[PDB]
RNA sequence: ACGACUUUUUUGCCUCAGGGUGCUGUAAACAUGAAAGUAAACUUUACGAUCUGUUGAGGCUUAUCCCUAGUGGUAAAGUGU
RNA sequence: GGAUAACUGGCUUGUGGCUGCCAAGCGCUCCUAGCGACGUAGCUUUUUGAUCCUUCGAUGUCGGCUCUUCCUAUCAUUGGGACGCAGAAGUCUCAAAGUGUCGGAUUGUUCACCCGCUAAUAGGGAACGUGAGCUGGGUUUAGACCGUCGUGAGACAGGUUAGUUUUACCCUACUGAUGAAUUUUAUUAUAUAUAUACAUAUAGUAUUGUGACAGUAAUCCAACUUGGUACGAGAGGAUUAGUUGGUUCAGACAAUUGGUACAGCAAUUGGUUGACAAACCAGUGUUGCGAAGCUAAGUCUGUUGGAUAAUGGCUGAACGCCUCUUAAGCCAGAAACCAUGCUGAUUAAACAAUACUAUCUUUUUUGUUUGCUAAUGUAAAAGAGAAAUUAUAUAUGUACCGGUACAUA
């Protein structure tokens, strides 16, 4: 029969199987349409999670009940070193997908791109990505112009320079970045000049801009029903204890109802964050990086004693609005919108007032190494 | 008037026991039910500063008692986030007895009213002793 | 340059760290940490301990 | 949970140490210091919770904190194809 | 003992519930806007019967909780049609199950009966959903109580109080975790404007990926401005958008507030080490602060195309006129549907590209009539022969400028 009471599921069916993902990297599962009309670009950027911080920003709205006034608003920050471009792919449609025609790599590239194929680099002659990187000009140039004639879709082979980062992990992250704008005649002439060079954040995305944030979450481990999917506690009395299971019913169908909540992995999903606003695009050359027109005062984005596991954020970096999937230390991907966006938000140009660099080691009651020394004064 | 409030924290579940804070006669407020509440098997009602109460009087004037009020919350002692950059918040809980298209039945609030809620409630900035 | 004071102390007081306390007759005090907000919640004289700097300025240390 | 995963194995890494950031709240010690009184001289000498000074002192702060190529380290030599 | 009750199921569907057709009346006038008597036809098993086919060498006998899924006979929400639809209300209704369907009081209780919010607080299925999920309050063991009835023992689909709820370590299922192996198998191309399956394809690590297939998610409200306008005799009073906010569900995250302590400093009670510092002991002795890591009562973020349904139309016959088409031909049009988006993809015993590599590779000849150390298999050979193209109530060339002309099947 009939529940007593409606009440729709705990939460949703639509990550089922609620398993752990398989590949560490933030991974594009589609990229924004190209456009023929659009000068070629880059559509991603991976950078590294560094830590939270709040900024303070002036507010729009003419009606709202909060109005212009103010606000401070939770922010995370993204270090992002320049990624290094290697490679050049051509994909061709086909009605059973996407398929690869070709690659074409750069001469010279970076050891730690090679470090990452080698499992072993430490114990190794080497060997690997040595001998095809000398590959005549002519070789480049027919495999090219074959890409030109039949291919719809270029991507560019990047990776980032993992020695910038201050992680333990030496092996390089690479990926494939789809160009969109021009038609693959342009967009070849702009890989081509790009080729060998360095890719800076800023080079992609612009202050002001919306993001699409690709990560796998924070992992927890195998946890119980309730951890997993929110479920309501049994009562006081309950004799196999209050985080027993939902009871899953059904004498016919003569089977468990997979819709139904069960334990196993907390964490470690695959999950896209969609329109997050670029909130400041800082620059490592930049000495008053994280200062303001109305504190003047010399602050880079990096803490007073430096992020907890993070230390001094090394290079140029993403300050964007609220959370975002994953642990600090973790890469991050940032992709450009599917579609364009034409909201408000979108629109908006954002004017900080402050951000904060206090500790978050300790209970952040200080700001600065100077105003610390003012602050005291005589020491031992 | 317009009635935009934004988001103050969940506060005060029904059958709570709550100051009156006027020359209304009603000493105390025990509210049973909250305007507007969604609906849902889990949740109990919650009541917060910018929201409209339903109550009974257990303390107070004799005419008062055991006849349902609607009322209006103005001191709350849970904490919010106001957009000036601090947790706000009171030592104690009050709200004040009107009629359900927010008229007075008292006069004069006699503790301090939360700017949130009086800039909501033109009557209560009216008789508020002081806006915080 | 600056905002506010710190409440126990002179110093600048940062946007989001704080927390304010409206009490019974209506004066606002302001509460930059939870360590000053327990010492206020607990009722005591916080100018008697030594760490302060109402003590260090009344013992003229500063 | 365990597998599995992320890593690194000498332009590193670990280890301590130093420095940073903090967290606690003013250490021991000494005073020809004060202190409710006490006893013993005819205002000094014994005894005394305590408080103050030297003293934002002393402690603790990486394990899943930060920085430092600062110290000392950095092995087995095994197995499948 | 299912040769025979109480339970599901089952037949039947009287009874219950739901839909009809009719046309005497009602509906100011008016059979049918709304109704509908007197009749008559079905549908359902959401009631209870009738029943005794199944189970009596045990299918655990009510209710609640929790928790999920499915239906539509749609209560609200979307798009609409009709109206006795002035506006505002509101009613009948169609495509519709996309989305939602609450807080309590009283009860052993389904049901019931109120109060309050609300967008509406719809109706149902899943062994009367759900006892190796719980709970054990009720019916329904033995103690006891009162009433009635019974000479009595005792009885009472009379009331009442008290009364052990046993086992998963098996298989599957489902949730998460690993993982070889895979030539009767594959190939959507390969090669320098021309070729080519009667052809290619070792394997080993690793990176980039492809994406069949499977899954899927966002949701409702309020206010103001539109506008005190249209409409209305006045009283009143909007379909619509726009803007700002919030709710519910979801996915994260923890800067920052709060929550959290056998990281850690300080305090203190009793006892013990001569004092002293130092400490220890009381299953965490007990306090105050409490970084860090988790976390919400905290914070952020939560698409738009296609093809359509209902429905309105268009051209237009059948039928000289007419007709939205239950002829052809069309068009716009929804929270429905499929993509898009997003998740998985040892769900495809799937696959591509790139990098480096295993005494080793290539051609010819003879052979394949201690567990081993020369070594054999074909579900198809026997000429395994075969290049238009839209059609197909007409085509294809060729010449002219999709069209015209002239040929050819």
């Amino acid at each position: 029969s009939h529940r007593k009471f409606e009440r729709p599921r705990h939460g949703s069916l639509g990550f089922l199987p609620r398993k752990r993902c398989k590949r560490l990297r933030g991974k594009i599962r589609s990229f924004p349409k190209d456009d023929k009309e659009k000068p070629p670009h880059f559509t991603a950027f991976m950078g590294y999670k560094a830590g939270m911080t709040h900024i303070v920003r002036e507010v729009d709205k003419p009606g709202s009940k909060l109005h212009k006034k103010e606000i401070v608003e939770a922010c995370t920050i993204i270090e992002c070193a320049p990624m290094v471009v290697v490679g050049i792919v051509g994909y061709r449609e086909t009605p059973k997908g996407l398929r690869i025609l070709s690659t074409v790599w750069a001469n010279h590239v970076s050891d730690e791109f090679r470090r990452r194929y080698y499992k072993n680099w430490y114990k190794s002659e080497k060997k690997a990505f040595t001998k095809s990187l000398n590959v005549p000009e002519a070789t480049k140039n027919c495999l090219l112009k074959r890409i030109e004639k039949y291919c719809t879709v270029l991507r560019a082979i990047c990776h980032t320079q993992p020695s910038k980062t201050p992680l333990r992990m030496k092996k390089a992250h690479i990926m494939e970045v789809q160009i969109n704008g021009g038609s693959m005649k342009e967009k070849l002439e702009f890989v081509k000049e790009m080729l060998e060079k360095n890719l800076p954040v800023s080079t992609v995305f612009n202050p002001n801009e919306m993001i699409d944030v690709i990560s796998v979450t924070k992992g927890h481990g195998t946890k119980g029903v309730v951890s997993r999917y929110g479920v309501k506690r049994l009562p006081r009395k309950t004799h196999r204890g209050l985080r027993k299971v939902a009871c899953i019913g059904a004498w016919h169908p003569a089977r468990v109802q997979f819709q139904i909540p069960r334990h196993g992995q907390k964490g470690y999903f695959h999950r896209t964050e969609r329109n997050k606003k670029i909130y400041r695009i800082g620059l490592k050359t930049d000495k008053n990086s994280a200062s303001t027109d109305a504190d003047i005062t010399e602050k880079k984005i990096t803490p007073m004693g430096g992020f907890p596991h993070y230390g001094v954020v090394n290079e140029d970096f993403l300050l964007l609005k609220g959370c975002v999937a994953g642990t600090k230390k973790r890469p991050i991907t940032l992709r450009k919108n599917i579609v364009p966006q034409v909201s408000r938000d979108a629109l908006a140009q954002v004017s900080l007032k402050f951000i904060d660099t206090s500790s978050k080691i300790g209970h952040g009651r200080f700001q600065t190494s100077e105003e610390k020394v003012k602050y005291y004064g005589p020491l031992k | 008037t317009l009635k935009n409030k934004m988001r103050i924290t969940l506060s005060l579940p029904v059958g709570a026991l709550i100051n009156c804070c006027d020359n209304s006669g009603g000493k105390n407020l025990y509210i049973i039910a909250v305007q507007g509440f969604g609906s849902c098997l889990n949740r109990l009602p919650a009541a917060s500063l910018g929201d409209m109460v339903l109550a009974t009087v257990k303390k107070g004037k004799p005419d008062l008692r055991k006849k349902v009020l609607n009322a209006i919350i103005c001191r709350q002692s849970k904490a919010w986030r106001r957009h000036e950059g601090y947790y706000i918040y009171f030592e104690d809980n009050a709200g004040v007895i009107v009629n359900p298209k927010g008229e007075m039945k008292g006069s004069a609030i006699t503790g301090p009213v939360a700017r949130e809620c009086a800039e909501l409630w033109p009557k209560l900035s009216s008789a508020a002793s002081a806006i915080v | 340059v600056k905002t506010e004071a710190c409440s126990f102390s002179e110093y600048r007081i940062y946007p989001g760290r704080g927390q304010k306390y409206i009490a019974r007759d209506g004066k606002v005090y302001f509460y930059l940490s939870s360590k000053f907000a327990s010492l206020a919640l607990q009722k005591k004289k916080a100018a008697k301990l030594r760490w302060t700097q109402t003590w260090r300025r009344n013992n003229k240390k500063t």
